[PDB]
RNA sequence: AGAAGACGGUCGAACUUGACUAUCUAGAGGAAGUAAAAGUCGUAACAAGGUUUCCGUAGGUGAACCUGCGGAAGGAUCAUU
RNA sequence: CCGCCGGGCAGCUUCCGGGAAACCAAAGUCUUUGGGUUCCGGGGGGAGUAUGGUUGCAAAGCUGAAACUUAAAGGAAUUGAC
RNA sequence: AUAUUAAAGUUGCUGCAGUUAAAAAGCUCGUAGUUGGAUCUUGGGAGCGGGCGUCCCCGCCGCCUCUCGGCGGGGCCCGAAGCGUUUACUUUGAAAAAAUUAGAGUGUUCAAAGCAGGCCCGAGCCGCCUGGAUACCGCAGCUAGGAAUAAUGGAAUAGGACC
RNA sequence: UACCUGGUUGAUCCUGCCAGUAGCAUAUGCUUGUCUCAAAGAUUAAGCCAUGCAUGUCUAAGUACGCACGGCCGGUACAGUGAAACUGCGAAUGGCUCAUUAAAUCAGUUAUGGUUCCUUUGGUCGCCACUUGGAUAACUGUGGUAAUUCUAGAGCUAAUACAUGCCGACGGGCGCUGACCCCCUUCGCGGGGGGGAUGCGUGCAUUUAUCAGUGGUGACUCUAGAUAACCUCGGGCCGAUCGCACGCCCCCCGUGGCGGCGACGACCAUUCGAACGUCUGCCCUAUCAACUUUCGAUGGUAGUCGCCGUGCCUACCAUGGUGACCACGGGUGACGGGGAAUCAGGGUUCGAUUCCGGAGAGGGAGCCUGAGAAACGGCUACCACAUCCAAGGAAGGCAGCAGGCGCGCA
RNA sequence: CCUCUGGCAUGUUGGAACAAUGUAGGUAAGGGAAGUCGGCAAGCCGGAUCCGUAACUUCGGGAUAAGGAUUGGCUCUAAGGGCUGGGUCGGUCGCGGCCGGCGCCUAGCAGCCGACUUAGAACUGGUGCGGACCAGGGGAAUCCGACUGUUUAAUUAAAACA
């Protein structure tokens, strides 16, 4: 690579994008956005395979351009923007608006939500700054430099965006008995409260969750994302519900669902 | 072209590195600096990312401070006596960090006079006479003076440096790296430093 | 004298060793206020940096440089470079063709601060990984037990 | 503002010359190995093979070989009062 | 002279058990395979040759190939023939 | 026809040989290497659970700390700390690109494949139900439990604790 | 499926090999109806290349006076399409090949508290201004050369190109300075308390120094703050900027206020990354045993350069550093890995080749542009090959896709 | 090679010319041993410093092998040595002594002297610098004699004698 690289292939793309083999050599590669590529759903795709909306690029390109659809509600027109973890897609006309959230196989699942309740996101805290003047400022994981936060939203915690204003509207402090999500690694889509956070200095942290189905298990601090005061979630959660059955379970509970429910 | 790079000489045990690449631009250097003394010259550079490398080629003004008087006025660079890296940068006086230069007391010198209301460098009676006189003449009285005589055994300079004003320049090392930065701000030898500066250039001279 | 053994005066960074005007003699009684910091992950910065007098940028209690990535015990072989040891850290290497093993040894160099006084040879070494500060050399002395049988 | 030009430096192709190194090949004559063969000279070895063979080592011999010294049984004596 | 004890040199003895066997109380305790560890062989020839190194006064020693060839060469035991 | 794998226990860790078939250095010393005897908390005690008593199974006797923090005097026991004397070992957890591979689901007409399909429905539902699993991923690195084995420390010209 | 058979002998039992047997690649022979998949110039020559193609690009929104088209409207420049050209962006991806390269590449793991980062997203962005200077292209016209994606002179004429540079702003606010003035006490010097014109500073970024200890961390010489100065001076910077669509409201008539995008910039976060570092791991090879070092070997101190940490480089010191746990060298029919073929369990072999990483573009060197190149479908050199030449000169790079020659079993 | 002390009058004459032949010195375009019995003769080489040195070998050598580089002038830097000195505070006796107590440079510092080398740098010239002088040409082979030594005073130095 004599500079930046441009293209990404299909098979180099990630396997949360559902994205099939035989079909191109390439896959889109997002833009540079405010998620990481590796954990995104590029609008193209959310579109036209998930939607189903459009058929081909070119349908997606049309619809985009129509000026229609609207991540974290502000108009974008391009397909490689990297839509991710709780953000919007309010897709307007229709009417749908969505957020992305992990399904517990985790994949960005299609939920659907009301526009009350679309007003708001959720957003985890990269760091507090203390900029020039002694202002100090807060990072999302997506990028928004929040400024004059509470003193008071430290690292790892959470705050409820307004999306309109910006603005942090009520936020939730990262501690044990406490709602997550986990973004991240075996145990991304499955939810719990927290029980048990380890500090070891410098290798980073371990933190188990508690599942409200008993199954406790573990991930580290970097992929725990909270929603919630304990049990309560401030969000909408998809069907499933961050729960994650055994194989077994799973299977068991399609041959419930089939046969007898019709 | 003229490179900085591992990859060009042995190993921990002193085997041959072979090369997989041939040179980059970043494993790269350029030729030196050595700004002289002399009149301001300065080319700046484009470097990696864009951004600027200002260069110096000759230099004169640089912003040294007296550190214990909390001064630090602007300041001919008057000459380079000493380096610790190599005799010869004092030989050819070149301006690089850490050296030992001198530079003008003067604007020290006023300052000292206006803030601590004494002299500095000592003389008969032409400085003393017109200059000072017209610095003092207490007017207002009561406030000023109760000041002045608050700056007490207090203006009380160090006796190597008494001397260096009496002379009239500062030895003073440099601080700022002039190939990269510009300029070549520094600060006013005192002290523990300046006494063992000192004695190392009187060695040298023999 | 005593530190000064270079052609430039070695100073600490960080202060300044200038202001003062009062009674009771020149100076204080310790008389230079020395720089140190605790370098952390838990470890006694010791008393002989801080008590000490002498100086090294590349002590990672008294000087710049962070402890940060790896940490790894070895144990000294040789002391004869300036300010610098080499340890040989030992390890079973497995082939799983013969279920079995085979030593191998890495003599890395490494940085000894002279906050150590009285280390010798055969002495268990607690190196931090750092950034590199030799073309070799990439791991601070962090603490030295000794402790290896002959006396106290 | 500023071109061409030039001192020096720097990287440094490239050439000229040695020096090492790896590989590949020519060669009068020499001296092996193998294989073909309906040759020549013997008869070393296997039966005590007609001088037990065999070892190590020396000298000699047209050739196999012989002899000297000290060994071996894998001998042609597990045994001789 | 008659025992016993340790440790040697061997001997006879047998369905211990092995082994292609002749044989071996070890050559046993091995497809029921692992006490420890060193040296070593990988069809027969070429060949312990060529070459390089090394040692030696020499004689020679230690290290040590290949090209090429070739279906056996071999061990043990049996019946014969001699 | 040639390379190459199995056959080949004819390269042998599993697993081969070395009296006579090919093979133990002429002998002994010897450093590196490899290998190294035995030895320290154990029966018991008390209960939940199974076939007045016996025989099998399951939480307990990580110690100390209160010199530290609090979920004008205190309790209560958690954060810290003498971190597990210091490893190996094991077990758990995390972290682990996809494709491949294994392997769920799924009449590509079968299959190799692929990742989808399937449904209600007279279509008036102007639709709906779903998949796109899981495993493995040496060695090294990281996390917690276990402490048999194997190494390794600690008091011997003396040293551990005490308003 | 954890398999054996033929061959030394007159027969026998062994040791042993040869030979068969079954997979998989490459080639080839002979054959071949149907359908679905599908490898394919790697092995030899990272040998050579005829010809064509493979990187360009415009919206409402950067410059249109081609007149090349055309309006509907004039005369208040501009109306609407628009070749060309300047400007911006891109050409650093993709594609190809596997020559080199053996702790190197590369894989897992870890650092960046040692640095850079176009863009993307989110923050910040208090007397020419009713808007300045001159220039140049296409265009028009003179041309020169045998000849090139050669250009020279003469006319003009744009800007978001290139330059230049103001109103705001509160004789006010806060730091110093302080003409002076006032009140209390005192025998009085003095002591205490107040006020205060006139001056300098009147900071985001940069450089240096000093002082203190809002927010952070296992971890600061961090973030933020105070003081002093400096400006990396026009070639520090934002300071203070150009385009498009609709078109409204004034205790008020001719002015002054206004939403919605576009483009732009300095600093910060953000992403994409990049870059160097940490720990462990690679085939044969001793007919390779010592190797490295004043021409950096391995340390140290000060610098230098570099985006930054480091012998990266220079200077002065010290004499280090690796090695039988195989260094050093040599070889490789060696790009690394994911993987592939074989397989009972163990293994063996292979991996030029569709993903990831790396390397290179006939060979070597240097460099411009740019955020990113030491780019080769960019230059400048030499060498090697080659092409026209009017002999003075000029142009070249298939290991892109096709294609050819050459090499071969392929 | 040039000079001072000291010594001399150019070695048994002078003058004028500057032809050939000579004797002794030089130089030579291009070629470079073709010359000749034969490289005879002359020519190259040469000093020092820094590298770098083969076959072969009696392991001593071969060796200055071979083969390369540098050298001037000037202006600097760095490195190498000697000597002497504190018994200071208190007491007392005559700047000097004697006693007692500190100090005790015990990492030494201070002042004062003195040869001479060597290494590095900058600048500098019409690339010249061991500028004269002095001063090895190399290599591959064979024959002989080991070697060093000796030998025919007046033709033989050799492989002869030792
Ligand atoms: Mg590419
Ligand atoms: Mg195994
Ligand atoms: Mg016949
Ligand atoms: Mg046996
Ligand atoms: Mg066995
Ligand atoms: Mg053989
Ligand atoms: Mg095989
Ligand atoms: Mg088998
Ligand atoms: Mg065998
Ligand atoms: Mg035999
Ligand atoms: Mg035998
Ligand atoms: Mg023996
Ligand atoms: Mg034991
Ligand atoms: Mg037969
Ligand atoms: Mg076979
Ligand atoms: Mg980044
Ligand atoms: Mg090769
Ligand atoms: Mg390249
Ligand atoms: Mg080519
Ligand atoms: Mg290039
Ligand atoms: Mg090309
Ligand atoms: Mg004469
Ligand atoms: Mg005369
Ligand atoms: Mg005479
Ligand atoms: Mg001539
Ligand atoms: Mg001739
Ligand atoms: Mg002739
Ligand atoms: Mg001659
Ligand atoms: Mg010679
Ligand atoms: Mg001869
Ligand atoms: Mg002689
Ligand atoms: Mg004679
Ligand atoms: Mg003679």
């Amino acid at each position: 690579a004599r500079g930046p690289k441009k293209h990404l292939k299909r098979v180099a793309a990630p396997k949360h994008w559902m994205l099939d083999k035989l079909t191109g050599v390439f896959a889109p590669r997002p833009s540079t956005g405010p998620h990481k590529l590796r954990e995104c759903l590029p609008l193209i795709i959310f579109l036209r395979n998930k939607l189903k909306y459009a058929l081909t690029g070119d349908e997606v390109k049309k619809i985009c351009m129509q000026r229609f659809i609207k991540i974290d509600g502000k108009v974008r027109a391009d397909i490689t923007y990297p839509a991710g973890f709780m953000d919007v897609i309010s897709i307007d006309k229709t009417g749908e608006n969505f957020r992305l959230i992990y399904d517990t196989k985790g994949r960005f699942a299609v939920h659907r939500i009301t526009p009350e309740e679309a007003k708001y996101k959720l957003c985890k805290v990269r760091k507090i700054f203390v900029g020039t003047k002694g202002i100090p400022h807060l990072v999302t994981h997506d990028a928004r430099t929040i400024r004059y936060p509470d003193p008071l939203i430290k690292m790892n915690d959470t705050i409820q965006i307004d999306l309109e204003t910006g603005k942090i509207t009520d936020f939730i402090k990262f501690d044990t008995g406490n709602l997550c999500m986990v973004t991240g690694g075996a145990n991304l889509g499955r939810i719990g409260v927290i029980t048990n956070r380890e500090r070891h200095p410098g290798s980073f942290d371990v933190v188990h969750v508690k599942d409200a189905n008993g199954n406790s298990f573990a991930t580290r601090l970097s992929n725990i994302f909270v929603i919630g005061k304990g049990n309560k979630p401030w969000i909408s959660l998809p069907r499933g519900k961050g729960i994650r059955l055994t194989i077994a379970e799973e299977r068991d509970k399609r041959l419930a669902a089939k046969q007898s429910s019709g | 072209g003229i490179s900085r790079d591992n990859w060009h000489k042995r190993r921990k045990t002193g085997g041959k590195r072979k090369p997989y690449h041939k040179k980059r631009k970043y494993e790269l250097g350029r030729p030196a600096a050595n700004t002289k003394i002399g009149p301001r010259r300065i080319h700046t550079v484009r470097v990696r990312g864009g951004n600027k490398k200002y260069r110096a080629l000759r230099l004169d003004v640089g912003n040294f401070s007296w550190g214990s008087e909390c001064c630090t006025r602007k300041t001919r660079i008057i000459d380079v006596v000493y380096n610790a890296s190599n005799n010869e940068l004092v030989r050819t006086k070149t301006l690089v960090k850490n050296c030992i230069v001198l530079i003008d007391s003067t604007p020290y010198r006023q300052w000292y006079e206006s803030h601590y209301a004494l002299p500095l460098g000592r003389k008969k009676g032409a400085k003393l006479t017109p200059e000072e006189e017209e610095i003092l003449n207490k007017k207002r009285s009561k406030k000023i003076q109760k000041k002045y005589d608050e700056r007490k055994k207090n203006a009380k300079i160090s006796s190597l440096l008494e001397e260096q004003f009496q002379q009239g320049k500062l030895l003073a090392c440099i601080a700022s790296r002039p190939g990269q930065c510009g300029r070549a701000d520094g600060y006013v030898l005192e002290g523990k430093e300046l006494e063992f500066y000192l004695r190392k250039i009187k060695a040298r001279k023999g | 004298a005593d530190i000064q053994t270079e052609r430039a005066y070695q100073k600490q960074p960080t202060i300044f060793q200038n202001k003062k005007r009062v009674l009771l003699g020149e100076t204080g009684k310790e008389k230079l206020p020395r720089y140190y910091k605790n370098i952390g992950l838990g470890f006694k910065t010791p008393k002989e940096a801080i008590e000490g007098t002498y100086i090294d940028k590349k002590c990672p209690f008294t000087g710049n440089v962070s402890i940060r990535g790896r940490i790894l015990s070895g144990v000294v072989t040789k002391m004869k470079m300036q300010r610098t040891i080499v340890i040989r850290r030992d390890y079973l290497h497995y082939i799983r063709k013969y279920n079995r093993f085979e030593k191998r040894h890495k003599n890395m160099s490494v940085h000894l601060s002279p906050c150590f006084r009285d280390v010798q040879i055969g002495d268990i070494v607690t190196v931090g990984e750092c950034r590199p500060l030799s073309k070799t050399v990439r791991f601070n002395v962090l603490k030295v037990t000794k402790a290896a049988g002959t006396k106290k």
